[PDB]
């Protein structure tokens, strides 16, 4: 009661600014920062015949 | 500043105190009074009140 400060905590609920765990091999999640570096330097198969 | 009760003589032997009529733009503390009342409960949420 009284002067209520309620965030997102109170509520279980997710932060704005939030993230969560990389995906790992039995997990899913983000994609990782150096998992889109080795990507676009991977070259695109070449299409010839 | 005193506060005056009037009384007036009934018609057999007694004499009653009566109140006259007041306009809510007389009584001199009344709008100092309605904004010294807190309410109850949760006053505000999240700095805002009423339909929240
Ligand atoms: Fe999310």
């Amino acid at each position: 009661a009284g002067r209520v400060l309620l965030d997102a905590e109170d509520v279980h609920a997710a932060k704005k600014s939030h993230t969560h765990e990389v995906a790992t091999y039995t997990t899913d999640g983000f994609m990782s920062s150096f998992d889109k570096q080795k990507i676009d330097q991977l070259v695109s198969p070449e299409a010839g015949v | 500043t005193e506060i005056k009760r009037m009384l007036q003589t009934k018609e057999d032997n007694s004499k009653e105190q009566f109140y006259p009529e007041t306009h809510v733009a007389g009584i001199v503390g009344l709008t100092e009074y309605v904004s010294g009342q807190l309410p109850t409960g949760v006053v505000s949420v999240n700095g805002k009140a009423g339909r929240v």
